[PDB]
RNA sequence: CAGAGGUGAAAUUCUUGGAUUUAUUGAAGACUAACUACUGCGAAAGCAUUUGCCAAGGACGUUUUCAUUAAUCAAGAACGACCAUAAACUAUGCCGACUAGGGAUCGGGUGGUGUUUUUUUAAUGACCCACUCGGCACCUUACGAGAACUGGGGGGAGUAUGGUCGCAAGGCUGAAACUUAAAGGAA
């Protein structure tokens, strides 16, 4: 039938730009369109619901985070600037994939745990059995039990370092991977396991929202602004 | 099973692979892999009604080099196989003293000259 | 140029005698594309990295593939026929198809062939380099190859035989080298379809309705005569 | 000084897809398949229809005003093939050759972890 | 915003009432990827996410206990009116009442005495080495009569046929009682 005639649609498009939280390097992470702020469907609750996902060496200047992907939620629009709250953690794929060797055992673990905020959070883990240096045996299996155990202590320690943290804490807790060395300080009484990472964190649920929280986050920030000179 | 150019192809895939879309059918098959392949088939078809003693018969080869080819090859056969075994790769299954017939043994035509099995050991 | 690039692979510890002797012809090999490439002997790992000089920017994706094709034992002079443009890897997924371990190793021996000659045929008509490996196939070839080689290793893993595929294929080399009848459909051609399928069961389900309850609980043991006796 | 949207490449076997979002992936800016460039219905996978595709694409993100992309480079993945098809690295290709920058080439085919297979 | 599947090409199909692609979220039914092994467990068919409960089982350790309670199997028992489905398909090997080994691996135990571990919260590792018991396999060795879901003709490769049973040729069709139209074929 009949289909449609074009009229551009990058003439009604607003930029705004990704002001990242202060628990990261430099803040700036980029721009993302919108559609022009008319009345019905004005453009700040046409955003608030927008993550976008970026790279944890973009937003710490080092390329030891090349991996480890993270989510930026958008709360709070002012003055064309989105403010973001951290939204979650991922690896990429070929990470994990370059860690997967056989001859070992991948414990893997994950807790859901309320920090001290009222997020809750799904917060994995995985660790790999290394073999020891003179180990002349080509195998490094855990017995099972052994993994039970450290699977057991990975799930109680991780969970002691959520609850013991806010948010902002946990996050600059998982910048510089310091969680990872606190699971290999309290499993090397049982395995030796090589490079264990938390390699995903999901938001479940959020509280509230609480725009002093947010922007206590940030920095502060208010306008008077120009008034029309007739 | 009675498709006679499809199992010919079967059988005749290694040694055309050795001597290369590629080319199986006759009236098209250019010099040595239509020789062995013609050498293969009139083998197969008269391997029946022959005698055993004298339808593979070996070329004459001393013995102080004839036992050093057999032993290089088997040198070959357990590396390949070795290694594939430690890999993941599922090799072809053989019998018990015959030789595992591999890239060199269609390259180098190693069987006229050292046989399928040492047929010593397989009468004793 | 672009930003970095870096991926890796880890290879399993047999393989390091044979990387070691063919690393230099990878260094060339790569240098060309420019792409530096490190061989770690005491990770046990294989990373290549896009350089200041890389032009190309999908030629590290190539060389994931090469460094990945290495470690899953394909050897140096198949393995760098992933650096051209025409040709690509798949690693078809087998294990997941039949339940018991004699039909699965019977079904992919039955992929292999007898003396080899399924898989070699398979080789020369697909134009594809294939490794049946545990319970998983390799192959590196043409796109139009991989399709050929995926839908055969598949209806391989199920119940039909792997030499029908190899007759259609045969068949369809011999019928796509003619001008005409190539916009015709060829079904008449193959005889892949074959209409087995023509049993259909059709008795009274005297017992086959509702016979022979589970009970939980054994019966008692007839006894021996000396019980009776006793 | 760049402006960034991604990329978003999907190059299955039958057709490849170069559809440059923002840096959220909400907004989209100029979606070209390989199929609507030039058809032959089979010709929709292939090295030019990809380079076709990519170019209009830098065409319309050179008009927007993106500078340069991130590569999510993805296949049909799922229960099935997992390799990225002919028109992968040439949309790529053409999308670098076409003035955009490139950064942060990344495969994210969907591995379907435990899939529905039988 | 105009195509998407799919194919060797196509097509049925979906699609400006927005398909395919992208992002957020929900629901459903499965399934447990890589780790995954000539490894483990189970009487066999079989069994792969975490945590807990319920009973079970095996090997080892034992200067515990009972005291012949035992081994094999015919018979018998346990396991194995709606929506409609695949199995085999190239294979292997010399058997048992039978001697020694060798390397690797899984579970337990003993000893050694180094490194990872570590400390006055409980106990508890990992690796290396020797020995030992029991397993899944593999590579070899020495030495023995090892005899006394049922239905079956007789080797392989061929050759001939004045026998028996069949199937099959001719000759332009129309067109035969009719030297017969139109039309077609052939050359």
């Amino acid at each position: 039938g009949q289909k449609k005639r074009v009229v551009d649609p990058f003439t009604r498009k607003e930029w705004f730009d990704i002001k990242a939280p202060s628990t990261f390097e430099n803040r700036n992470v980029g721009k993302t369109l919108v559609n022009k702020s008319t009345g019905l469907k004005s453009a700040s609750d046409a955003l608030k619901g927008r993550v976008v996902e970026v790279c944890l060496a973009d937003l710490q200047g080092s390329e030891d985070h090349s991996f480890r992907k993270i989510k930026l939620r958008v709360d709070e629009v002012q003055g064309k600037n989105l403010l973001t709250n951290f939204h979650g953690m991922d690896f990429t794929t070929d990470k994990l994939r370059s860690m997967v060797r056989k001859w070992q055992t991948l414990i893997e673990a994950n807790v859901t745990v309320k920090t001290s905020d009222d997020y809750v959070l799904r917060i994995f883990a995985i660790a790999f059995t290394r073999k020891q240096a003179n180990q002349v045996k080509r195998h490094s299996y855990a017995q099972s039990s052994h993994i039970r155990a450290i699977r057991k202590v990975i799930s109680e320690i991780l969970t002691k370092e959520v609850q013991g943290s806010t948010l902002a804490q946990l996050t600059s807790k998982l910048i510089p991977e310091v969680i990872n060395k606190e699971i290999e300080n309290a499993t090397k009484d049982i395995f030796p396991l090589q490079n264990i990472h938390v390699r995903k964190v999901k938001l479940l649920k959020q509280p509230k929202f609480d725009v002093g929280a947010l922007m206590a986050l940030h920095g502060e920030g208010s306008g008077e602004e120009k008034g029309k000179k007739v | 099973q009675n498709d006679l150019e499809l199992q010919q192809f079967l059988r005749e895939s290694h040694l055309l692979s050795a001597f290369n879309g590629i080319v199986y059918q006759d009236d098209q098959v250019i010099g040595k892999a239509r020789s062995r392949t013609l050498e293969m088939r009139l083998n197969r078809l008269s391997r029946v009604n022959g005698h055993q003693d004298k339808i593979n018969k070996l070329e004459k080869v001393p013995m102080h080099i004839r036992r050093g080819m057999i032993d290089k090859h088997v040198k070959r056969i357990k590396k390949y196989e070795q290694e594939a075994a430690e890999g993941g790769i599922v090799l072809s299954k053989v019998k018990k003293g015959q030789f595992r017939k591999i890239e060199s043994t269609y390259k180098k035509d190693i069987e006229r000259r050292i046989g399928g099995s040492i047929k010593a050991r397989d009468k004793e | 140029f672009a930003e970095e690039s870096s991926f890796m692979t880890l290879f399993p510890k047999y393989r390091e005698s044979y990387l070691k002797t063919i690393w230099n012809d990878v260094t060339r090999a790569l240098d060309k594309h420019n792409i530096a490439c490190v061989l770690d002997l005491v990770e046990g790992s294989m990373t290549v990295k896009t350089t200041r000089k890389t032009y190309d920017p999908a030629i590290i994706l190539k060389a994931r593939d090469l460094i990945k094709l290495l470690a899953r034992s394909v050897p140096f002079p198949q393995a760098v026929k992933i650096l051209q443009d025409d040709m690509a890897c798949d690693v078809i997924k087998i294990g997941n198809f039949v339940t018991n371990k004699e039909r699965f190793v019977k079904r992919r021996q039955r992929l292999v062939g007898p003396n080899g000659n399924t898989l070699k045929a398979l080789e020369l008509l697909t134009k594809c380099y294939i490794l049946v490996q545990g319970n998983t196939v390799s192959a590196m070839g043409p796109f139009k190859g991989l399709k050929e080689v995926r839908r055969v290793v598949e209806d391989c893993m199920k119940n039909i035989h792997p030499i029908y595929h190899i007759k259609e294929l045969m068949i369809k080399r011999e019928l796509a080298k003619r001008p005409e009848l190539a916009n015709e459909d060829w079904s008449r051609f193959l005889p892949m379809f074959k209409k087995r399928n023509v049993a259909r069961k059709k008795p009274k389900k005297i017992r086959n309705v509702e016979k022979k309850v589970y009970t939980p609980f054994p019966p008692a043991q007839l006894p021996r005569k000396v019980d009776l006796e006793i | 000084s760049q402006v960034f949207g991604v990329a978003r490449i999907y190059a299955s076997f039958n057709d490849t897809f170069v559809h440059v979002t923002d840096l959220s992936g909400k907004e989209t800016i100029a979606r070209v398949t390989g199929g609507m460039k030039v058809k032959a219905d089979r010709d929709e996978s292939s090295p030019y229809a990809a380079m076709l595709a990519a170019q209009d694409v830098a065409a319309k993100c050179k008009e927007v005003g993106i500078t340069a992309v991130h590569v999510k480079i993805r296949a049909t993945g799922g229960t099935r093939t997992k390799t990225p098809g002919p028109g992968g690295q040439a949309a790529l290709r053409a999308l670098a050759r076409s003035g955009l920058r490139i950064g942060r080439i990344e495969d994210v085919t969907p591995v379907p972890s435990d899939s529905t297979r039988k």
